[PDB]
């Protein structure tokens, strides 16, 4: 599992970073994605490619990534973005899937 | 140094055969004998030379990866067919294992042909050698010709039951290909028997 | 000075069959004359060799019924000398106390019938190895003879003995599958106004059959 | 020397630079007389099958002999035993060790030594056979006692037909350091 | 024959002491007898 | 955007069991793994089942002994199981996609040189030594 801050918070119009914290296993050899999860309902796709938006993500969500971190960045923050983001990866001495920590963002 | 055998019909011809090596005896003998009532007969039309593939020698084959062929192997035609008819079957190997390389490849591949093969640990491969063998290095040759009588604790053999002879061809010396080889070396085999023999005509099938 | 022997150990027991002669009490007894006597065989392979006897069948009987329907076989059984057909035979008598047969073994079928019964039969050794025929025209790939019923009636075929092993067993009883040395058929191929009349067969020694190894099991 | 790589026992004499070979004394191999030695093997409690593929693989006997694919012996076994021992030749089924028609040497203070022939019904006995349990007929018998404490085997008149590799115990530090007799 | 060295004439006869053999109708001795030995090459000196 | 959802309850009765499903449609709804989310709070995710349009399904050891996941085809769902459920495990439950993937590279100084066969692929470009590299993967 991966290391990933469970609390962060943010105001409405503000640009909130959610960041992840891998290894040479997970983060440094293989790729990375991001999501946006409310309750009840599962996810969009959001951040592929290491740099990509998909069609229909609105590009408010956008990623990076360098070394072991992984970071999703949401300008603009309204309303329907208080959800849990989460991360994923893949990696090989488990040689399988190992994911993140979960962020609920409470906008203030 | 040509060596061109002949079997039957079927000859083989090789510009590098080291020599053949006859292991255990030179002819096989007393083929006639009382634990049948004389009503052996020699098959003639049925010594001649077919080729099994045995082993695809790749560079990434360590000391002792040696493969076992059980002989007699299935065979079809006009053998394969008597062991099919025969109660008992009686016949002596000639094998020619024909690995090709480029004479620019390493390894000291050593092909024997032992009685009875069961059980031969990783240690007894050490002393494999004391066998009817011959060794096919690359750089002096490519053909090791074996010729082995019939030995058996029985005049005549049922071969359902009793395999006598275990083609051994362990790698000796790892094959490396230093400047322009062979990437991998295949390894045929061009078994024969020779001086066969049969007794007691099983019955039709259909 | 006596002569020394050291009279070594672990000799000397009473083993049951030692070439040893026992050590005379009594002297100088001069048994009635025993000489020219009729009949004296010498050994056992003479009596079996010279003299045949019936064999056991399915129907207790020597003799072997004409099949009369469809079904050309009339008997097979293995070639052990304890086969139940063979049991009855001095054959057999005489190798339950030896352990390994080697050389022959004859069958005597001697038709007894109508002069105008006029069948044909047919033997056939199947060796061990596949499953033993059931019909004339798959076993005729053996070692077999056939013979017409004319005027001779004995017909002794030499059953074979070709094995691997230069000596056989004599005892059939063992966690055995299958036979090892192999069926004998005994097929009748064809008849004519025969039906119904029986044949008499008889086993025997070969004119090189031996048996070695004594052993006496409880028999 | 350099020679070639085919199988030709081309073996290096002392002569081939300055020296001398000779005499060579080859007493203590021949397989008659290395073979003749009385093996010790770990009986059965009543009802043991002779085969000499019975003795252990690391006595001086049960290892110069799984070292020839096939041997030709003839065996002097030598028991003790407590009732009389009864021999039936191979072959002979059980319940056929009870009858005291077969050879059965009655009980005496010393090991019972007798001379068994070889009975089996083969032109040679095999080591090894290419069928971990060789077939039940290579044997030379069976030995019934009421109870067998010590079974000692010797092969006689032995002739041995093909080779098979010996193994010594693999050391370490690249010296096996024994312990030699010494005063 | 091998290591048997009672020179006396032995008691039982043959064929009760061993079991006798027959015939019908010594290989590595001869390996390595006919063993190509000394050198291959020219020798100098 | 496909348009996921998780369905079930909020909550599990621990001595009893849970199911879950995971909708899932679109034109890209099948391409790519449906995987599955759980939030541990104050703690790090726990990695669920995931499932490729095959059934073919990526597990960790952690709870790969107790998660079972199948697949319905006629509203693209999928579903979870928490066996053993306890009052820990109460949490947001979420169906994702997920991407896993392996390489095998070759050595730092070889070439891949293809036509050499066995363990030993990779090949000496300067040197010239063929089949001397066991290529990591």
């Amino acid at each position: 599992v991966l290391t990933q801050p469970s609390s962060v918070s943010g105001s409405l119009g503000q640009r909130v970073s959610i960041t992840c914290s891998g290894s040479s296993s997970n983060v440094g050899n293989g790729y990375v994605s991001w999501y946006q999860l409310i309750p009840g309902s599962a996810p969009r796709t959001l951040i592929y490619g290491d740099t990509s938006r998909a069609s229909g993500v609105p590009d408010r969500i956008s990623g990076s990534r360098s070394g072991n971190t992984a970071t999703l960045t949401i300008s603009s923050v309204q309303a329907e973005d208080e959800a849990d983001y989460f991360c994923a990866s893949a990696e090989d001495s488990s040689s399988n899937a190992v994911f993140g920590s979960g962020t609920t963002l409470t906008v203030l | 140094r040509i060596l061109t055998t002949r079997n039957g019909h079927t000859t083989s011809t090789t510009q590098s055969s080291v020599g053949v090596t006859y292991g255990y005896a030179t002819a096989e003998d007393f083929v006639s004998g009382p634990n049948t009532s004389g009503l052996e007969t020699r098959v003639v039309q049925a010594e001649r030379f077919f080729k099994t593939h045995l082993f695809d020698w790749v560079t990434s084959d360590p000391f002792g990866r040696c493969y076992q062929l059980e002989l007699p192997t299935d065979h079809k035609g006009v053998y394969g067919s008597l062991t099919d008819s025969y109660a008992y079957m009686r016949n002596g190997w000639d094998v020619e294992v024909t690995a090709v390389g480029n004479q620019f490849n390493g390894g000291c591949l050593l092909v024997a042909m032992v009685p009875e093969l069961c059980s031969i640990d990783k240690r007894g491969l050490y002393q494999l050698t004391l066998f009817p063998h011959q060794f096919i290095n690359p750089r002096t040759n490519m053909t090791a010709h074996i010729t082995v009588p019939f030995v058996g604790v029985n005049r005549y053999d049922q071969y359902k039951v009793h395999k006598p002879w275990t083609l051994v061809v362990m790698v000796v010396a790892p094959l490396t290909v230093n400047t322009e080889g062979a990437p991998q070396i295949k390894v045929y085999a061009n078994i024969a028997p020779t001086n066969v023999h049969v007794a007691g005509e099983f019955p039709s099938k259909e | 000075g006596i002569f020394p022997v050291a009279c070594s150990d672990g000799y000397g027991g009473l083993v049951t069959t030692d070439p040893k002669t026992a050590d005379p009490a009594y002297g100088k007894v001069f048994n009635p004359p025993r000489n020219m006597l009729p009949g004296r065989f010498t050994n056992f392979l003479d009596v079996a060799e010279a003299c045949p006897t019936f064999l056991h069948f399915e129907g207790d009987v020597p003799y072997v019924t004409t099949k009369t329907d469809s079904d050309r076989v009339l008997a097979q059984f293995d070639l052990s000398l304890a086969a139940k057909h063979m049991s009855n035979t001095f054959l057999a008598g005489l190798a339950q106390y030896y352990t390994q047969y080697s050389g022959t073994i004859n069958l005597h079928f001697m038709f007894t019938g109508p002069t105008d019964a006029k069948a044909r039969y047919m033997i056939a050794y199947a060796p061990p190895g596949m499953e033993p025929p059931k019909t004339p025209e798959a076993a005729a790939h053996c070692i077999h003879a056939e013979w017409d019923t004319g005027l001779n009636s004995k017909f002794t075929f030499s059953i074979p003995y070709l094995s691997a092993a230069d000596y056989a067993y004599t005892a059939s009883d063992a966690a055995e599958t299958t036979n090892v040395q192999g069926w004998v058929c005994l097929f009748q191929i064809t008849h004519g106004k025969a039906d119904g009349d029986a044949l008499v067969v008889l086993a025997s020694a070969g004119k090189d059959f031996e048996l070695r190894l004594p052993v006496d099991a409880r028999t | 020397t350099s020679t070639g790589e085919s199988a030709d026992p081309v073996t290096a004499t002392v002569e081939n630079y300055g020296g001398e070979t000779q005499v060579q004394r080859r007493q203590h191999t021949d397989v008659s007389f290395i073979l003749d030695r009385f093996v010790k093997v770990t009986p059965k409690d009543q009802i043991n099958v002779l085969d000499l593929m019975q003795t252990p693989a690391h006595t001086l006997v049960g290892a110069l002999l799984r070292t020839a694919t096939y041997y030709f012996a003839d065996l002097e076994v030598a028991v003790k035993h407590e009732g009389n021992l009864t021999w039936v030749p191979n072959g002979a089924p059980e319940t056929a060790l009870d009858n005291t028609t077969n050879p059965t040497a009655y009980h005496k203070a010393p090991l019972t030594r007798l001379a068994l022939p070889y009975t089996a019904p083969h032109r040679v006995l095999a080591t090894v056979y290419n069928g971990r349990a060789l077939p039940t007929s290579f044997n030379y018998g069976a030995i019934k006692a009421t109870r067998v404490t010590e079974l000692l085997y010797r092969m006689k008149r032995a002739e041995t037909y093909c080779p098979r590799p010996l193994l010594a115990i693999h050391p370490s530090e690249a010296r096996h350091k024994q312990k030699i007799v010494a005063p | 024959s091998g290591n048997t060295g009672s020179i006396i004439n032995n008691y039982y006869m043959q064929q009760y002491q061993n079991s006798m053999d027959t015939q019908l109708g010594d290989w590595f001795s001869k390996l390595a007898s006919s063993a190509f030995s000394g050198l291959f090459g020219a020798l100098l000196a | 955007q496909v348009q996921l959802r998780e369905s079930g309850p909020s909550l599990v009765k621990p001595s009893q069991t849970l199911s879950l499903t995971c909708t899932a449609s679109g034109f890209s709804l099948s391409d790519k793994a449906v995987g599955w989310v759980r939030q541990a709070p104050g703690k790090a995710l726990e990695w669920l089942g995931s499932i490729d349009t095959g059934g073919s399904t990526g597990y960790n050891p952690g709870l790969k002994s107790r998660l079972s996941i199948t697949k319905d085809n006629s509203k693209s769902r999928v579903s979870l199981s928490v066996s053993s459920v306890t009052t820990e495990d109460s949490a947001t439950y979420y169906c994702t996609t997920v991407y896993h993937e392996t390489s095998r590279t070759c050595p730092d100084g070889y070439i891949y040189d293809p036509g050499c066969g066995g363990s030993w692929v990779c090949s000496r470009l300067f040197p010239t030594d063929r089949c001397i590299v066991g290529r990591t993967t």
